[PDB]
């Protein structure tokens, strides 16, 4: 479960992200695409190039969902319901991929937040991303 | 795939009893029921709304038969899995866009169908040699992704 | 979540298993250790030969916990609380190991249930074992 | 591993700026705090009561310097991770009883410590080469298990 200290470390860390959210999202998507090439099978007709306008667009939609989840840490399932229905019924992305994206978001945050990415903080963030991933696949079957 | 000499013999013995057309429809049919997100690549197939609709759908059956007929060919070239599956690897990557996790899951669904189909003869030691086969076939199918 | 049909299909299957539960728990363990040998690192001072009395004794314990979980399918977290504390604070088995035992428990039942191991029932068992593995690791952090 | 002429060069130039003793102390303590069940092998290390105590524990740092030197040592044999880690692979199975998943988690916590320690210099492409290295070292360490 996420605890009070988790929820505190997460809000403070995502809060520092702020308006760079969109930028961080696209880098996390690029770190993914490059370190784990099998994830590209889900974006067959995307322009996957460094600086692609399509990747920038999608990272912003991704960062924004995480913003809403942070702001509703106390009830992510209600918070992300249009989003879990869409992933379970249309997109249908395999569950192994959300671990790959989660890692890449932590690596992106570690590289941008020197002072805020302490040991206990890194630990709360890994726990919140796993929690977000479980909710997104909770209606799969 | 290092299979021991004793493992290879066993894999081939079991394999001589498999009706490929019937086991292939069953394995792809169970993939679509047990992991329903796998139905994403079959939107033109019609009814896949229930276990019985997936199991009896003539398109599921016809597809299972072609998928397993190719897999059967791998079992005949166990020391060269990567070259026997290279064309199919380039096809699932560049043209059909299929995440290779899909092969590891069908592989594991296959193991369960063989156990079901054969009973007691699918012993702990035979299972382990099949597990070596399924992982090697899936590693070979993911080999040309990029 | 387990659907009404899932619940109905698991009890029907587990009831068919009946008195062979302990033996099937021992057979799944042996299927486990020969197929995925890294799992043996958790039983270093155990005799793991075929028919060993330590494997037989552990199969029984494992199978009793599942029967218990089958009787309280709508109340799992409570049902399995003492075992979730034991795994989380002492044994500390890596979570990737639970997919390996779950897969080997489905192969074991399929090898012994010709008529009851249908595609709808296979689906149900796979969701159920995954939920019992999520309760068991729920307190790890 | 699988590295291109260009991946090899990105990795070696970054390593040249690493203080083996500090990063090793830093990555092992992060392992012990993000995935606490990993604490099962070091109960004689004293105080492991809070992230601050685990990180500060002198035995925590000793052990960390010890594992990071054997890893550091391995970067000189990128074309043969397997044979350079065999003896330690045998020792981690047979004498120490350590599940290999622990090597992959360590590998992946280390990538986080590299990103933290280096910042923007740990780019998308450099992360990519390091991902092949850590998965290459975990796989060689899991190699001799049986
Ligand atoms: C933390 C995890 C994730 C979050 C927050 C997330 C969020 C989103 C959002 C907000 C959308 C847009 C929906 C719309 O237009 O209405 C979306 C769509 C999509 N997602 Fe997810 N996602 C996640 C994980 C994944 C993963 C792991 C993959 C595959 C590796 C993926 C693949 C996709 C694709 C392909 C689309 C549609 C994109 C397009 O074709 O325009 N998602 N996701
Ligand atoms: C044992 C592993 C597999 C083997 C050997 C294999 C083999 C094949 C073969 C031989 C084709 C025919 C292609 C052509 O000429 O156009 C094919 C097509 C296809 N495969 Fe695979 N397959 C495997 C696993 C999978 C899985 C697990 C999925 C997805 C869940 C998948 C999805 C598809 C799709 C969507 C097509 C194209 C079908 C069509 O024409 O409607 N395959 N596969
Ligand atoms: C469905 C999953 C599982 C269930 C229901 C389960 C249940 C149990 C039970 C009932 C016990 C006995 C406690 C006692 O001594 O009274 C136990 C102990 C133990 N379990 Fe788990 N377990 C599961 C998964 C695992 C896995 C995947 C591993 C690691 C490979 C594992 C490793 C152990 C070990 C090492 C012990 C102590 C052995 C002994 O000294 O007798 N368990 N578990
Ligand atoms: C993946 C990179 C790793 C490398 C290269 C590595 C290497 C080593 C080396 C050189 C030793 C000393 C052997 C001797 O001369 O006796 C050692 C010991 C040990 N390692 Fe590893 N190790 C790694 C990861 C791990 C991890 C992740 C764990 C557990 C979480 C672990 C558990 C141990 C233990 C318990 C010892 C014995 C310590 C003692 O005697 O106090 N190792 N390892």
């Amino acid at each position: 479960v996420l605890s009070p200290a988790d929820k505190t470390n997460v809000k403070a860390a995502w809060g520092k992200v702020g308006a760079h959210a969109g930028e961080y999202g696209a880098e996390a998507l690029e770190r993914m695409f490059l370190s784990f090439p099998t994830t590209k099978t889900y974006f067959p007709h995307f322009d996957l190039s460094h600086g692609s306008a399509q990747v920038k667009g999608h990272g912003k939609k991704v960062a924004d969902a995480l913003t809403n989840a942070v702001a509703h840490v106390d009830d992510m399932p209600n918070a992300l319901s249009a989003l879990s229905d869409l992933h379970a019924h249309k997109l249908r992305v395999d569950p192994v991929n959300f671990k790959l994206l989660s890692h890449c978001l932590l690596v992106t945050l570690a590289a941008h937040l020197p002072a805020e990415f302490t040991p206990a903080v890194h630990a709360s963030l890994d726990k919140f991303l796993a929690s977000v991933s479980t909710v997104l696949t909770s209606k799969y079957r | 795939v290092h299979l021991t000499p004793e493992e290879k013999s066993a894999v081939t013995a079991l394999w001589g009893k498999v009706n490929v057309d019937e086991v292939g429809g069953e394995a792809l049919g169970r993939l679509l029921v047990v992991y329903p997100w796998t139905q994403r690549f079959f939107e033109s197939f019609g009814d896949l709304s229930t276990p019985d609709a997936v199991m009896g759908n003539p398109k599921v059956k016809a597809h299972g038969k072609k998928v397993l007929g190719a897999f059967s060919d791998g079992l005949a070239h166990l020391d060269n899995l990567k070259g026997t599956f290279a064309t199919l690897s380039e096809l699932h990557c560049d043209k059909l866009h299929v995440d290779p996790e899909n092969f590891r899951l069908l592989g594991n669904v296959l193991v369960c169908v063989l156990a079901h189909h054969f009973g007691k003869e699918f012993t702990p030691p035979v299972q382990a040699a099949y597990q070596k086969v399924v992982a090697g076939v899936a590693n070979a199918l993911a080999h040309k992704y990029h």
